[PDB]
């Protein structure tokens, strides 16, 4: 029942020193050796420091790590920050044959400006409706920050069912990019005059239509 | 001040070969008529010399911060007087003692002095509308100077400023050296009439100022002067000229070199010792003139590039596991005391347990544990509660460490523990182990403490009894086989380690490496280091011997402990090498003789001959060689080797 | 040095059994007694150790994981393989075999992580339909038009346009799950107004776990 | 100094204030454990004898 209890967010500027913790519940944190892991996004983790209190060969000697058995709490002190931290942080112990991880340190920094959300609109293709399908794509792109509501409208009536989006994802331009998706049979899509989709973004809304020509 | 240069597309440098050049005088006495060899700084002969282009038609402009080695060689044709100066330095950020010796058209200025080098810099030369001449005015070198001792001015040289297309006409070579911080300077101007490929002709190099600084150097720069006419808008960014020049830079490397006199007393020719076996012959013999017949010059040594050792076939362990596997154990007062004298002792069954609860083992790596070793190895066996386990640390403070048994700071031991509840502990109370819990003072690490006096609180003894301000320290323990697991008895041994001036008695050997044979290798089995080849003998030993001996006295063979074969020594260098040459004014190439190595290349009885042909038809020789076989110079022709005629 | 590559399929389906085979090369499996383990980590989530293994048949495992992990050595091929049973969809997570030596200690080499995702129902092929710009299409002097990627399964699909030929503005978008399984996503590129009925263009939607290469023609919508 | 890394040749001069270790664990140049700063000060006194 031994865990290892670690801080979710540690966000500090650049150049300075920082404090990350490992908490152990049951066992003390002087009983095992415990191995710290920076882990780059979509990579494979590489150890940053172990036995606690020295440095692998390759890694800066930046990385330090304390313990103090009275609290129970392994520390990782980092200092003069760049921009190639910025990674996940695991600690590892290994209790009694049953080797137990730490929860994960999203190392922050806290540059993209605000950026406008430019919406288009497809109405269902002519051979999609002739395979007994119907679906409207409504696009989200070039634009800052990323937490936008998407709302679809059929006519005055909005829409839920059969609705499916994509979270915000970065451009190549800084900006955020984002999709969403309504499945419907070709039977509806004709029922009612036009379609809409509606984009909230910071207050302001922008929003097109579409009709079965 | 300085500015900053733009991209743009330049050549990639080029590599020539050197014709006897970079001969200097090593000293400064006379001789005549002597041929004496000194062991100095030259420029080794055909050697591969990087070449630096300065030619603008494109814009050829490249100033490298080039390594400063042990002696350097700087040859330019100069015709126009492009280049200046040179720079000398490490770091060029006003923070070592930098050099600038730099000719300008008045006078030689040498200044040593802490300037402030930007990335590039050179020198401006600017023509004038009203006056037709070309005069040097951006003088854009360094910035300033912070503090320096040392300023020279050498003797002024005149200058033309005027810059050209044309073939060059003179050839200018410099030599700057650094033998314990006093800088050397060579020189000496021979005109020519070409354009690359130096010539093979010879010409010595006299020094002109010698300069007593007292500094290293180890990087250095040279600096070249541009041109800014009515052509080019005049800015220094896209639009130059540099005329014509090119600047060779070889390094000097230590060889020997068999020096030429003449009665006038200058350096005519100059012979190597280490670049041909010829050249070997001519600076051994101490002559100008090789005649026919054998000459040993030196000596080949097979040098081997791999070492074993192996004292064990495995590493292996002594009779143990009372320490930890035992009927009952002591207490912390009074705790087990075990010496490891002449065992061998591994650590890998040690942790391949996977039953320890905890386990901390600081000052020494834990993977990396096994290979080093030391004298003794001390192990203290005692039982402690499961919430006093983090207390046994270097630098801690509570009611057991300062009291029983103290951490010093330089701890080098090994702590392991586990939980044995199920055996150290009943029902009904298990009241058996003790521990002391009140002191007087503080206690010296790794000393145990047995006293039994009562402790007195206060002011007023007590006789030894049980009444008021007297508590006995000793106290019982609280195990029970029903709690949970912070009470558990957890069985601490210490592992620690002594550092003392003796041989390693406890140490696990080297074990079992990769074995090698028919190869000249260097091995230690436990009482030499011989270099040699293993090969497969087929005599075997009594099953009580390591070593073997021969009717010289020599150990030629040893047997293997991994699984006891018998293996020979056998030296891989015999005897020199030895050249052979035709003669003076008759051939010019050699052959090369091994005296009793084994391998164009021929290989005959008494060694092996490079460089020779063999033919099978016999005549009459003059150059012996050995066993009934000669060499002779015969029909282009080249040197052949074959059976003498009787 | 040495270097540990996993293999096997990246697709297993519900209550069925996982096959992962890591290899090693430039070393020895049973020289120096180098333990071996297994590790896998869900995505956005922390690493969770699975277990670890000798040379010889000492083995453990994590008792969250207990009685499901099969993990087995074999000298001569060099290489070890994890076998799991009963595998849910809460499972999908990126697996890692760990090349490690202490067993309290470090994993100091990490293998390239195979991305494992449950499957479910079965592999299908893409239904690729235009995006057909229009006038409601176009937002000032640019206009927008793309494909539209529905009902395929499994990951990934890659879209180029004109085999590659126009990649500025050029969007792609990662995938979501459908209301039954199924995955659907979009590319699309953004133009100018003026060049839409004169310049063609084709979309390349390549569909690798299903053997199917669709290309789709996007013109301007025909009012009918 | 007192404390020195190896031997020196005859007649250099060594000004190094990088701090010595002694075991395997760097120290950051701090006060912290198993290093120490290899330059120290004399004691001096008018009173000596
Ligand atoms: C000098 O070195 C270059 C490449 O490093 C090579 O191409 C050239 O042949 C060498 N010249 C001589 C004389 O060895
Ligand atoms: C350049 O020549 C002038 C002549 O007046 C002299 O004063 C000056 O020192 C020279 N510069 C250098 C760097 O030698
Ligand atoms: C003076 O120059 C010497 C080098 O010759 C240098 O060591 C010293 O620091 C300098 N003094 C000042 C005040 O810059
Ligand atoms: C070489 O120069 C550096 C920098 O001034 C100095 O620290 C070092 O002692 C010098 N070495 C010798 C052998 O003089
Ligand atoms: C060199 O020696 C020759 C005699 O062989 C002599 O005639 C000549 O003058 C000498 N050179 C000089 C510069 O004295
Ligand atoms: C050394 O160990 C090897 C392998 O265990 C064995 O084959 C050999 O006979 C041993 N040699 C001895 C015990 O002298
Ligand atoms: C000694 O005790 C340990 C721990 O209880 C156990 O694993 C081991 O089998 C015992 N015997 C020996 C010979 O080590
Ligand atoms: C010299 O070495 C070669 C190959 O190593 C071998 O074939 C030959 O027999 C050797 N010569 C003698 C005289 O042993
Ligand atoms: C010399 O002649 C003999 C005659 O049989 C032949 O075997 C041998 O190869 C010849 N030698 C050469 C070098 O051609």
């Amino acid at each position: 029942n031994f865990m290892l209890t670690q801080p979710h967010s540690v966000s500090e500027s650049p150049g300075k020193t920082v404090t990350i913790s490992c908490t152990g519940s049951s066992g003390s944190i002087a009983s095992n050796y415990v191995q710290w892991y920076q882990q780059r996004p979509g990579s494979a983790p590489t150890t940053v420091i172990y036995e606690d209190n020295q440095r692998p060969s390759g890694v800066p000697d930046r990385f330090s790590g304390s313990i103090d058995s009275s609290s129970n709490s392994a520390s990782l002190t980092i200092s003069g920050l760049k921009t190639e931290d910025e990674a996940d942080y695991y600690c590892q112990s290994y209790d009694s044959s049953n080797v137990v991880f730490g929860g994960g340190t999203k190392l922050t920094v806290l540059g993209q400006p605000k950026a406008a959300p430019s919406v288009t609109l497809f109405p269902p293709s002519s051979e999609e409706l002739q395979a007994n399908k119907a679906t409207l794509v409504c696009l989200i792109s070039d634009f800052y920050p990323g937490a936008v509501t998407v709302a679809w409208k059929a006519d005055s009536s909005p829409v839920k069912a059969g609705v499916e989006t994509t979270t915000p994802s970065k451009q190549s331009n800084n900006k955020y990019a984002a999709s969403s998706y309504l499945s419907l049979t070709p039977e509806q899509w004709k029922s009612h005059r036009s379609y809409s989709c509606q984009v909230t973004h910071e207050g302001s809304t922008v929003e097109k239509t579409v009709a079965p020509t | 001040q300085c500015v900053n240069l733009t991209t743009r597309t330049q050549l990639p440098p080029a590599y020539t070969n050197s014709f006897t050049r970079g001969v200097y005088y090593p000293d400064k006495v006379f001789r005549s008529s002597v041929l004496h060899s000194t062991q100095d700084l030259f420029l080794p002969f055909f050697s591969n010399v990087t070449w630096f282009h300065a030619i603008h038609v494109t814009k050829r402009f490249d100033n490298p911060v080039l390594p400063f080695n042990d002696g350097v060689y700087f040859a330019s044709t100069e015709k126009s007087n492009i280049i200046r100066g040179w720079i000398f330095g490490t770091t060029l950020d006003s923070k070592t003692q930098s050099l600038l010796i730099v000719n300008n058209a008045t006078n030689v200025v040498i200044k040593v002095c802490e300037f402030q080098f930007c990335n590039d810099p050179f020198l401006g030369v600017y023509y004038h509308k009203n006056n037709k001449s070309w005069m040097e005015s951006e003088f854009r070198v360094y910035s300033s100077a912070n503090n320096c001792t040392f300023e020279y001015v050498s003797q002024p040289f005149l200058m033309d400023l005027e810059g050209k297309q044309g073939n060059f006409k003179n050839l200018r070579e410099f030599v700057f050296k650094n033998i314990d911080g006093y800088f050397k300077i060579y020189s000496k101007h021979t005109p020519i009439n070409l354009v690359r490929d130096l010539p093979q002709g010879f010409s010595a190099l006299e020094p002109l100022v010698d300069l007593p600084i007292g500094i290293n150097i180890t990087r250095f720069q040279t600096l070249l002067a541009l041109h800014r006419s009515y052509l080019t808008p005049g800015d220094s960014s896209s639009g130059w000229t540099a005329g014509a020049a090119a600047y060779y830079v070889g390094y000097l490397q230590p060889r020997t070199f068999l020096l030429k006199y003449n009665e006038n007393g200058t350096i005519t020719d100059a012979v190597d010792c280490a670049l041909d076996p010829l050249s070997e012959t001519k600076c051994t013999l101490k002559s100008f003139t090789v005649e026919k017949g054998i000459y040993q010059t030196s000596n080949f040594r097979v040098q081997p590039t791999e070492s074993i050792v192996r004292f064990p076939n495995i590493t292996n362990l002594c009779p143990f596991g009372e320490v930890f596997n035992a009927t009952r154990f002591a207490s912390v007062y009074a705790w087990n005391r075990k010496r490891i004298s002449n065992c061998v002792a591994d650590y890998s069954v040690l942790y391949n347990s996977a039953s320890f609860s905890t386990f901390k083992c600081y000052g020494v790596s834990p993977t990396k544990l096994n290979d080093l070793c030391f004298t003794n190895v001390y192990a203290d066996s005692f039982v402690i509660r499961g919430d006093e386990v983090r207390q046994i640390a270097p630098g801690q403070t509570g009611k057991i460490a300062d009291y029983n048994y103290k951490l010093p700071d330089d701890f080098t031991g090994c702590v392991i523990a586990w939980n044995s509840n199920n055996l150290d502990s009943k029902v009904g109370g298990n009241y058996n182990y003790l521990y002391r819990l009140f002191r007087k003072s503080n206690l010296k690490p790794f000393e145990r403490d047995i006293s039994t006096e009562i402790y007195q609180a206060g002011s007023t003894p007590c006789n030894g009894v049980e009444g008021f301000n007297c508590y006995f320290p000793l106290q019982s323990y609280g195990f029970q086989p029903t709690n949970g697991v912070g009470y558990q008895p957890y069985r601490v041994v210490v592992l620690s380690f002594e550092l003392l001036h003796a041989p390693a008695t406890v140490c696990g050997p080297k074990k079992s490496t990769n074995l090698v044979k028919n190869k000249c290798v260097n091995f230690n089995f436990n009482g030499l280091t011989g270099t040699g080849v293993l090969t497969e003998s087929n005599k075997k030993f009594l099953p009580f011997q390591q070593f073997g001996r021969d009717i010289a006295d020599t150990t030629d063979a040893v047997r293997d402990p991994q699984t006891l074969e018998i293996l020979d020594i056998t030296p891989c260098s015999f005897g020199g090498v030895s050249v052979i040459t035709p003669g003076t004014n008759t051939s010019n190439q050699v052959a090369v003789l091994y005296q009793d190595v084994n391998c164009n290349v021929f290989q005959t009885r008494a060694g092996c001959l490079i460089g020779a042909e063999h033919v099978n038809n016999s005549y009459e020789c003059d150059i012996p060689i050995g066993a009934g076989i000669c060499a002779s110079y015969q029909t282009s022709q080249s040197i052949i080797a074959y059976t003498m005629s009787l | 040095q040495v270097q540990l590559q996993e293999s096997g399929p990246g697709l297993v389906k519900p209550s069925e059994t996982l096959s992962l085979t890591c290899t090693v090369s430039g070393g020895s499996v049973s020289s120096g007694g180098y333990f071996w383990s297994w590790i896998r980590q869900p995505p956005g989530k922390g690493l969770e150790w699975i277990g670890c293994i000798y040379y010889s048949g000492s083995t453990n495992y994590n008792p969250s994981l207990k009685s499901r992990v099969t993990i087995s050595v074999d000298t001569s091929k060099d290489q070890f393989s994890l076998k799991l049973s009963s595998v849910t969809a809460a499972d999908t997570a990126v697996y890692y075999c760990a090349r490690q030596l202490w067993l309290r200690g470090r994993f100091d080499y990490w293998g390239q992580g195979t991305l494992v995702t449950v499957s479910s129902a079965s592999t299908k092929g893409p239904s690729v339909f235009p995006l057909a710009p229009s006038s409601k299409s176009t937002s000032g002097g640019t206009a927008a038009l793309g494909c539209l990627v529905k009902d395929y399964f499994p990951e990934p699909v890659t879209v180029s346009w004109n085999s590659g030929a126009l990649t500025s503005g050029v969007h792609t978008f990662p995938a979501v799950l459908q209301s039954s399984g199924l995955y659907s996503l979009s590319s699309v590129v953004t133009v100018p107004s003026s060049s839409l009925g004169t310049q063609t263009y084709i979309c390349n939607v390549n569909h690798k776990p299903s053997n199917t290469k669709v290309d789709k023609k996007v013109e301007p919508k025909s009012c009918d």
